[PDB]
């Protein structure tokens, strides 16, 4: 009310309204799902269009051969943060000949987002990210929020009506976690998960976006006719 | 570059400047005009390091032209020469100084008098009846000491100048391919085409 | 006074065929009169069917290859996974090299691959970024030994048709990969004989539309 | 952050006016009146000191009239402290010009630069403008005797006779009435003092509440002299014109 | 007042949303993409009859293979075009090739959110970027001050946009010829424009692989206007 | 290097050799020393290969930006001055360039500008630049007339490079010919000195110093 | 631009079937003055890497601090700091190689020759060299300074190529290293008798041996040498 | 440095600071530009509440940017000096690098760009100035007349006016100016310019300034008597 003019101001109950309004931009964004087994990690994203004449806004971005994310909210902010991740992954490779741990990737995003919530003039990032990767400790899935809070999970979902997919994955937890050495089945579980967030619209060929990374699989994105298999 | 001369007579200033541009063992050009008009009644000749010369001349030219447009008024030759000297005086203590020597010939319309200024790359200014830069001076100064008179006409000044060019063509080691002569007087700047 | 440069010896060689290209280089690494390694590769697959070698001062060579490999990576990120063409790679490398015009990378660089028509391509660079596409180039310590042999055997220089009174030149033709590898092996054994910084092993990278293949051969170790 | 306390000094009103410039002019309208009158053979500068105290040291005082160089002077109306900042800049600018060209600075060039500085404070920087209006009185060999005025907006104009500060409306009407082009310095002196005497908010105009100056070619042959009047000299000139 | 980079309670940047209102006030610009080329057309909209309409430059070349049309606060577009041209030429210098239309658009859109308390406010202009490259062929992009860009088969921006877009929805198909697209832009522009459409208050342009980006002459457009009126009367 | 370009009745001839050297080592015989900036502008290269190659390519990018911004092809004077002002900024740093900016525009007509790395910029009708410039001058000057035909001018340019290619140890390879008209530049082929010398010797009867 | 003051001489090393061996004497020379005798020039990083350093000792001590700090920094927010995300020899080397090349490029080098010996997580032997110029190379045997000229020839008789590594045991390898250290003591004027030796094995792990001495030296034949030519007495 | 974003969007999509800068232009004295067949004429109003002025030294309303281009304006006087100075500097810089004086379009484009930059830069307000830029391109005899405004938009005009009561004089010019036949001579062009100002001015005494620009750097300002003759002639034809 009087305490939402900028990020540098606390409310009387200890809230940061600008950070909460940034969180609200994610809720308006299109649904995206993340889930993993012990061998592979999968992103599934529902893409959104302006109208029937437009393209479908790309939701998934590659960060390295072994890491990448999906976005929900302000896409330009995802571009800034993904670019930062690309550089950090790249610094780790050039300097230490070391693939950046997915956990460190999360820590770096957390600290970058935080600085924007404590200084005058700046603003919080207006996007949520689901980072998947495969590193020296196996498959991983992270959830980034622009408050700074990063969380490691077996599965999750962000965006509009994400609660449907998040409930489904919470039920399916024991099943999909043991889909080891089988990419197509783990994707199927993710495609079924995102289907719990659909209303009036269904998954079409230029609507669905899937990404996968794993033990013997570089981070690769599937669009167009390549996702027709899963509808 | 190399030879630039200047003679102030009764009613005008006459500048002579060699036409040769040499680089190594090749005379690349024999029709080079080593001068810029700074204002309608002010002419500057120049000689020195390659590149520096023209870059400096055109830089001064741009500044004097800027002043003229701003004030709708022509700076006196004395004022222009002082501006030029100060730019060279700054330059000499720069990281890379302009290695350019200049003569400034002008007609002061307020005084109705011709004025010749000799300024070297250090920023050493002197007003003179006759001036020269480089090795030219070693022949022309003594020659002009003898033959120059302060009340001479423009025609007498040109004959006096022919005498200098002849002496230089006789005794100078290098072929400087003749000179372009220009006259600065009450009616402005004009070029003598047959010299 | 500290001298930032050194000479790590060795030599490299690139030849282009009709539908392939080879980039060869010996595996010896030296300083002064000592051998540092008998097998230290300096010919690298950089992705997008581009092979590269920067011979001379190894620290600068490795730095350059590392930067170009990284340039290929960011080219994909910034231009929707588009394939970096060999001509575009060449121009990019010029800027990498010329960027250090006043503190140069002490290396003779050669890249090889296929052009956008599928034909074999070799590009070669000086230490400060000047480049040129050729059928043929030797680089490094033994470049002066090998290059004239390549002029004669790849481009048929100074060879005339017998009985034509030195009037008709030997016609230019593409060489088979079998013939090219024979020339590479003979070039390197000859260079090994007469140049002290060349020897130990030979590693050839062959580039066709199918990918990048390797071949290794022993060289004299003295 | 600090946005909360920013007055925004360099913005437009909905009517297209600069608030701070308008309010600075309102401030200046309460300052002691200063008058400049340009004659054919010289310039007069006359200014009224702001309500004087009898214990004020009058002879060693300077409030209104300042010397910029040997050929140019200014009359001030507004904040004195602000004026001195600008005067020292103007003095330095004149010396830069003399150093560069070996010629005394033309009056307009000096006036333009000082006015350009004022302009800058109205367009950028977020600072308050200078609460000062100047009357410039000077001579050069191009235009001869010149009078200018500049104000907080950084706008300047040339004049034959002009007033700044308090009661300019009344003062300008009186100057417009009695001024004529073939006027001499001694006549202009009388006009300046008569105008102040009628527009003054004081009971009667006296020597101790005035600063006075002339710029004549009344030196010896083709050269200009600046005369900043002493207290006794103002007392005499006030008697000579029959005001006291 | 309030911060320039402030979020609304609905999760949108105030300034970006307000700049979108400025674009709705702008003159209409329409783009249509075909397999034979991309057509760009704009409403000039002279404020007075004394203004020489040919000096109104709302269609602009970025490179030989990329063109651009604008709508909104058109003065803001100058630095966007300058950047686009430099980006296009710079890429050709570094890589000895033409730059992808998408990569160009992305480079322009990177400027968009570089505002705050960088420039003081978002751009008040939307751009239609049309071009061709070897990879993705003929393309049309709509670049906004939000930093977002969409690829379009057809798109209208400006005051008559929502009406024109609904018309483009019906008329566009994947087998349109270049000539069909030219007439379609003229037709839809004539519908949404205030004043009567002619060669002086409307301008056409296209980009083709063969001839590159070309702004049409007033003589050429006049014939297409005459061809359009005759065809509508013919049924 | 030996490069030349001269003005005449029928426009501009531009001729260059194709050798690159690293000391006494012949680095290349097939180097390209003319850069085609646009259909009406040419640039010749002499001196440091990288310096010439890098900055004249860069010059081409600046000329393209001019015509995008100004909706008009850049003048030869303005194009040359971009390059000369650039190298002047680097004066002392050790750039090595001897270049000639040759081209046609409506306002200028056929124009040639000499630009070097010390900041010298000269308009002129005839220039020869490079280590073998003097050898080219000898032949070119002694056969030059304004009224040469396009056929004779092309040959003289070719013959002047051949002269320098022969005598100058750091020139050779092949001759690249160009002809600039009001309609733009026209390429007139690559001519290997290996064949051209003997062809010229036989047909012309010159080069009697050589064992036939 | 530097000049080295207190210096360390040769560092020698080689690969064997299960791991790597590295050695270096305990001397800190001050020109011709053999100033310091308790200097450790082999520095372990974790339980899988040993960095051997020759050249300037002040710069060596700086590098020690960097490696020490690298361990600390790697442990931060790293639950697998003693497991999957522990510092590998290849990570430690690439870091040093980067620093060395950056410092030479700023014309202010760390005046050292460095050999990083260790065993990777997959069991592979790691052995690579880097110096003040940023020059890097790898070989079955590696040595710095005089070691390059005298040790390498001896060590290459045991492991002359890659295929000789599986055929070489830790007993044979250590024997060759200890012999090489003796030869260096005979012939290098800036070497000492006391030295340290480290074995990094993929089974038995890191074994760090301190206060070793060169022994079984041949000096007896010296009694028979008289004058420099003609002297019989 | 002072960073505040002064020019910003409002809910309706307007930048009020730019629009309030237009109000400053509307307050300024009237300026008019009319281009003929072989000339351009710049006319300017001077308010007559200022008597005792010294017209020798008072800044003229029309300024030379180069010998071939001129610039008149309406709005804040102090602001105009900053634009004129920058324009004059760019004019000399263009001659220095391109070896050719600026075109009128280029010089206009530069001035318009400066004005635009002050509408989305932090810490600054827009220029309260609209300009009329007139002249002839080098080696060209086609007359050029351009207008700029605080927002940064610029365009070419056959004839145009800016400042106070500009809508009245624009109304006059819109019916009195024929595109098919512009003022064929200098006299015709000056007269049409003076006529248009007489719709708004008051007295044709020392209130109207006229500056005529012709091809090849031929610019001259008319004196009082010369202008007064046009005023006298127009009034006598009016009484009909
Ligand atoms: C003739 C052959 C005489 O040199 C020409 O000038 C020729 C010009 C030329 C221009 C464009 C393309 C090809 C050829 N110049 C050279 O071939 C040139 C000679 C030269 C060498 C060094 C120089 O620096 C003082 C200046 C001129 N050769 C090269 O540039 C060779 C290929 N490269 C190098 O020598 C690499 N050096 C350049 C300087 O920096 C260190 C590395
Ligand atoms: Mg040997």
């Amino acid at each position: 009310n009087n305490y939402d003019g900028d990020t540098v101001t606390f409310s009387p109950t200890g809230r940061l309204f600008q950070v909460e309004y940034a969180l609200e931009a994610i809720k308006q964004g299109s649904v995206t799902v993340g889930l993993r087994s012990n061998t592979h990690a999968v992103l599934v994203a529902l893409k959104r269009n302006a109208d029937e004449l437009s393209s479908y806004q790309k939701k998934i971005i590659k960060c390295d051969e072994h890491m990448g994310l999906s976005l929900a909210g302000l896409a330009p902010d995802a571009r800034v943060l993904s670019n930062y991740l690309r550089q950090q992954c790249n610094y780790s490779s050039l300097v230490f000949n070391r693939k950046l741990a997915v956990e460190r990737a999360g820590h770096l995003l957390c600290d970058k987002a935080q600085k924007n919530t404590q200084s005058y003039g700046g603003r919080p990032y207006g996007v949520g990210l689901l980072i998947i990767g495969y590193d020296k400790s196996g498959a991983h899935l992270l959830e980034f929020q622009p408050s700074g809070n990063v969380t490691e999970l077996y599965g999750t979902a962000i965006g509009a009506r994400s609660q449907g997919a998040k409930t489904y994955l919470e039920r399916t937890l024991d099943t999909f976690i043991k889909i080891d050495g089988n990419p197509d089945e783990l994707i199927k579980a993710g495609v079924e998960a995102i289907s719990q967030s659909l209303r009036d619209e269904s998954l079409t060929v230029d609507n669905l976006s899937i990404a996968i990374v794993g033990k013997d699989t570089p981070f690769t994105i599937y669009d167009g006719e390549a996702v027709a298999k899963y509808i | 570059m190399d030879i630039i001369l200047g003679i102030r007579v009764q009613d005008s200033v006459i500048l002579a400047s060699s036409k040769a541009v040499t680089r190594g063992i090749s005379v690349l050009k024999d029709s080079d005009d080593k001068t810029r008009q700074l204002s309608p009644h002010t002419l500057m000749s120049f000689a020195g390091e390659a590149g520096d010369t023209v870059q400096f001349a055109e830089y001064i030219q741009a500044n004097i032209q800027l002043y003229s447009i701003r004030e709708d008024y022509e700076l006196s030759p004395q004022a222009v020469s002082s501006f030029v000297r100060q730019e060279l005086a700054k330059s000499i203590r720069s990281r890379r100084p302009y290695q350019v020597n200049v003569l400034i010939g002008g007609y002061d319309k307020k005084k109705n008098k011709p004025e010749l200024y000799q300024i070297d790359y250090l920023g050493t200014k002197v007003e003179l009846p006759y001036g020269a830069h480089g090795y030219s001076g070693f022949y022309t100064f003594s020659l002009l000491d003898h033959h120059y008179r302060p009340d001479m006409t423009t025609e007498e000044g040109l004959d006096l100048l022919k005498l200098c060019v002849q002496e230089l063509e006789k005794r100078m080691p290098m072929d400087f391919k003749g000179v372009i002569v220009k006259i600065v007087d009450k009616d402005g700047i004009r070029q003598v085409d047959d010299f | 006074q500290f001298n930032p440069y050194g000479d790590n010896g060795g030599t490299i060689l690139g030849i282009a065929g009709e539908d392939f290209a080879v980039l060869a280089g010996d595996t010896r690494n030296i300083t002064d009169y000592s051998i540092n390694s008998r097998y230290e590769p300096k010919v690298f697959d950089c992705g997008d069917n581009i092979v590269m070698s920067a011979n001379g001062f190894a620290a600068d060579g490795d730095a350059l290859v590392k930067r170009f490999k990284n340039s290929v990576k960011w080219y994909h990120f910034d231009h929707n996974d588009k394939k970096l063409s060999i001509n575009s790679a060449a121009r990019n490398i010029q800027h990498l090299l010329y960027g250090k015009r006043f503190f140069p990378y002490y290396v003779h660089t050669i890249i090889a691959g296929l052009d956008e028509d599928g034909k074999g391509a070799v590009y070669s660079f000086d230490p400060v970024g000047s480049y040129e596409r050729e059928q043929c180039r030797a680089g490094g310590a033994a470049a002066s030994l090998i290059m004239p042999f390549l002029d004669n055997q790849v481009n048929f220089k100074n060879q005339y048709e017998p009985g034509t009174n030195g009037k008709v030149k030997k016609p230019l033709k593409y060489l088979s990969v079998e013939e090219v590898i024979k020339l590479v092996r003979d070039s390197f054994t000859s260079a090994t004989e007469r140049h002290i910084q060349v020897g130990d092993g030979l590693e050839i990278l062959i580039v066709t539309k199918d990918g990048v293949r390797k071949e290794f051969y022993e060289l004299k170790r003295d | 952050g600090s946005r909360r306390y920013d007055s925004r000094t360099t913005i437009f009103s909905p009517e297209g006016r600069l608030y701070q410039v308008e309010y600075a002019l309102e401030s200046i309208s309460h300052a002691g009146t200063a008058i400049g009158i340009m004659a054919s053979d010289g310039i007069v500068l006359a200014a009224e000191r702001k309500v004087t105290s009898t214990l004020l040291e009058q002879d060693t005082s300077t409030e209104k009239l300042y010397k910029l160089n040997d050929k140019i002077a200014v009359a001030v109306a507004g904040l004195t402290a602000d004026a001195e900042i600008l005067i020292n800049t103007a003095r330095i600018h004149a010396q830069n010009y003399l150093k560069t060209y070996n010629e005394d600075i033309p009056v307009e060039i000096l006036v333009r630069r000082l006015s350009d500085i004022k302009q800058g404070y109205t367009q950028h920087g977020g600072l308050r403008p200078f609460g000062v209006s100047f009357i410039y009185a000077g001579y050069d060999d191009r235009y001869g005797y010149q009078l200018y005025t500049s104000n907080p907006s950084g706008n300047y104009t040339g004049w034959k006779a002009i007033s700044v500060g308090a009661n300019t409306s009344a003062a300008q009407t009186l100057l417009q009435m009695d001024y004529k082009d073939d006027m001499k310095v001694d006549d202009a002196i009388e006009l300046a003092l008569k105008t102040l005497s009628k527009t003054t908010d004081s009971s009667a105009l006296t020597y101790d509440r005035l600063e006075f100056a002339t710029i004549r070619k009344g030196a010896n042959d083709g050269e200009v002299y600046q005369k900043i009047f002493k207290p006794q000299e103002i007392k005499d000139i006030l008697v000579k014109t029959g005001i006291t | 007042d309030r911060g320039v980079s402030t979020f609304s309670p609905e999760g949108r940047l105030f300034q970006v949303e307000y700049s979108l209102e400025a674009i709705k006030l702008g003159s209409t610009a329409i783009g249509i993409a075909t397999k034979e080329g991309v057509v760009l057309g704009v409403e000039k909209r002279a404020t007075s009859p004394l203004l020489e309409s040919d000096s109104i430059e709302k269609i602009v070349e970025i490179d030989r293979h990329i063109g651009c049309a604008m709508s909104g606060l058109t003065a803001d577009a100058r630095s966007m075009i300058e950047h686009a041209r430099t980006a296009a030429v710079t890429h050709n210098l570094y890589y000895d090739e033409d730059i992808n239309v998408e990569s160009l658009t992305q480079s322009v859109c990177d400027l968009a959110l570089r505002f705050g308390e960088l420039m003081s406010r978002p751009f008040g202009v939307a751009l239609l970027i049309a071009g061709h490259d070897a990879d993705d062929g003929y393309q049309l992009f709509h670049a906004e001050p939000s930093g977002t860009f969409y690829r379009y088969n057809a798109k209208a921006i400006g005051s008559g946009s929502e009406g024109a877009q609904a018309e483009l929805l019906n008329e566009w198909h994947s087998s349109l010829t270049l000539k069909e697209a030219e007439l379609l832009v003229l037709k839809i522009l004539k519908q949404v424009m205030e004043e009567k459409l002619d060669e002086n208050n409307a301008q056409l342009s296209c980009i083709t692989k063969q001839d590159g980006f070309k702004i049409y002459d007033n003589e050429k457009t006049a014939e297409l206007i005459k061809e359009l009126k005759e065809k509508e009367a013919a049924e | 290097t030996t490069t030349l370009a001269f003005r005449f009745q029928g426009g501009i001839i531009v001729a260059v050799d194709s050798r690159a050297t690293a000391g006494n080592w012949v680095a290349s015989q097939t180097v390209k020393k003319v850069i085609e900036i646009n259909p009406f502008l040419l640039g010749t290269m002499a001196g440091g290969v990288a310096d010439c190659q890098f900055w004249e390519t860069w010059l081409g990018s600046q000329c393209r930006l001019h015509e995008l911004r100004e909706k008009e092809r850049i003048s030869v004077a303005a194009a040359s001055k971009i390059l000369s002002n650039l190298v002047y900024q680097y004066k002392g740093a050790g750039l090595s360039m001897g270049t000639m900016i040759c081209g046609y525009t409506r306002k200028e007509g056929p124009t040639i500008y000499y630009v070097d790395s010390d900041g010298t910029r000269l308009k002129g009708d005839i220039f020869c630049v490079g280590s073998g410039q003097t050898f080219a001058y000898g032949v070119l000057d002694s056969n030059y007339k304004w009224d040469l035909s396009v056929e004779d001018a092309l040959y003289l340019g070719k013959r002047s490079i051949l002269a320098a290619a022969h005598r100058d140890a750091y020139s050779g390879g092949s001759v690249n010919l160009y002809h600039v008209t009001e309609d733009g530049w026209i390429y007139h082929g690559n001519h290997d000195v290996g064949e051209l010398f003997w062809k010229v010797k036989e047909e012309e009867g010159s080069f009697n110093n050589v064992i036939g | 631009t530097q000049q080295p003051i207190v210096t360390g001489t040769s560092v020698i090393s080689m690969k064997y079937d299960n791991g790597v061996i590295i050695a270096a004497d305990n001397l800190g020379s001050y020109g011709s003055l053999l100033r310091f005798n308790g200097v450790e020039r082999l520095i372990p990083v974790g339980d899988n890497t040993v960095v051997g350093i020759s050249g300037d000792i002040s710069d060596m001590q700086h590098i020690e601090r960097l490696l020490k700090d690298l361990v600390t920094e790697n442990a931060y927010d790293n639950p697998l700091a003693d497991a999957e995300e522990a510092l590998e020899p290849s990570y430690i080397f690439e870091y040093l190689a980067t620093v060395m090349y950056q410092r030479r490029s700023k014309m202010n080098p760390l005046w050292n020759a460095i050999i990083v010996a260790g065993v990777q997580s997959n069991g592979d032997q790691f052995l690579r060299y880097v110096n003040l110029l940023g020059v890097t190379y790898s070989s079955p045997t590696l040595a710095t300074g005089f070691g390059a000229h005298m040790a390498n020839p001896l060590l290459r008789k045991v492991v002359d190529r890659e295929s000789d590594i599986p055929k070489t045991t830790v007993q044979v390898a250590e024997e060759a290293i200890v012999n090489a250290m003796r030869v260096l003591y005979y012939r290098d004027a800036r070497s000492s008798r006391n030295f340290s030796l480290a074995i990094i094995d993929k089974n038995t792990g890191l074994t760090f041996k301190k206060n070793l001495q060169v022994e079984n030296m041949k000096w007896d034949f010296a009694k028979d040498i008289k004058g420099y030519g003609t002297q019989k007495i | 440095g002072y960073d505040r974003a002064l020019s910003i969007f409002s809910p309706d999509g307007h930048i009020f600071q730019v629009e309030y800068a237009l109000e400053a232009v509307k307050r300024g004295t009237c300026a008019v530009g009319v281009k003929g067949k072989n000339c351009v004429v710049l006319g300017c109003e001077r308010r007559s509440t200022l008597k005792l002025q010294d017209t020798r030294i008072t800044p003229s309303k029309v300024s030379k940017i180069d010998s071939h281009v001129v610039l008149s304006f309406s709005g804040l006087n102090a602001d105009s000096r900053i634009l004129i100075e920058k324009a004059r500097v760019e004019a000399q810089s263009h001659r220095l690098t391109l070896e050719d004086p600026v075109t009128v379009e280029y010089l206009t484009r530069y001035v318009a760009g400066v004005q635009q930059r002050y509408t989305q830069s932090g810490g600054v307000r827009p220029f309260g100035v609209s300009t009329l830029i007139a002249g002839f391109d080098p080696r060209d005899d086609e007359p050029k007349l351009y207008q700029t405004e605080p927002s940064g938009i610029y365009s070419s005009w056959s004839a145009q006016t800016i400042g106070r009561n500009s809508k009245t004089v624009r109304e006059f010019l819109e019916k009195n100016y024929d595109r098919k036949e512009p003022p064929a001579t200098v006299e015709e062009c000056v007269k049409l310019t003076v006529r248009s100002l007489l719709e708004v001015v008051q007295t044709g005494a020392k209130n109207i300034e006229i500056t005529v620009v012709k091809p090849d750097s031929d610019i001259v300002a008319l004196s009082s008597e010369e202008i007064n003759q046009y005023v006298t002639q127009i009034e006598q034809e009016k009484q009909e």
